[PDB]
């Protein structure tokens, strides 16, 4: 499952929101 | 050649009730004259278990202004508690303020929002199910993931 919360968020911030 | 360079961000919504509105006292320097409206948006990761849940608390539109370094004060009512999963609700999450000019995002304050119970008992031993009503958003100002980009504020 998505246990790595940090990296999930890192995705969205780095360039996943846009 | 950017028109807005956000510099400081004095988050007021430091660890407070999850039903307290996200309060961001951002100090940005409008580097140039503006043509369109500036779209600061707060995007609360709806699920740090699934990022596509990213919710939108508010978006403030600062119109065409002839530069100027100054502070404005963001606030936005909390997200939908039903959107957040267990591991995210009583866990780490991010709420990013992507300043979006012309639909082009040029900054992203990925403020880690650590959602942890308000009541000491619940911090002592977090209830298996997430209580968004007992939930306190600790906006990790010690960990602002600021990702800013360069956009064409023009039509070039």
């Amino acid at each position: 499952g998505a246990m790595g919360k940090d990296i999930q968020l890192a995705r969205r911030i780095r360039g996943e929101r846009a | 050649m950017a028109k807005v360079q956000v510099n400081n961000v004095v988050v007021l919504d430091n660890p407070s009730p999850f039903y307290n509105p996200f309060q961001f006292e951002i100090t940005f320097e409008c580097i140039e004259d503006l043509s369109e409206d500036l779209e600061w948006k707060i995007i609360y990761v709806g699920s740090a278990e699934s990022e596509e849940y990213d919710q939108v608390l508010d978006s403030v539109l600062v119109g065409p202004v002839p530069a100027g370094r100054h502070m404005f004060v963001f606030q936005a009512d909390a997200p939908n508690p039903g959107l957040i999963p267990d591991a995210d609700a009583v866990g780490v999450t991010v709420v990013l303020i992507t300043c979006t000019y012309r639909g082009q995002e040029f900054i992203r304050v990925g403020y880690y929002v650590n959602n942890e119970y308000t009541e000491t008992e619940l911090r002592e031993n977090p209830p298996v199910k997430p209580d968004f009503s007992k939930l306190q958003r600790n906006i990790l100002a010690s960990n602002p993931r600021v990702t800013r980009f360069h956009i064409n504020w023009e039509d070039n």
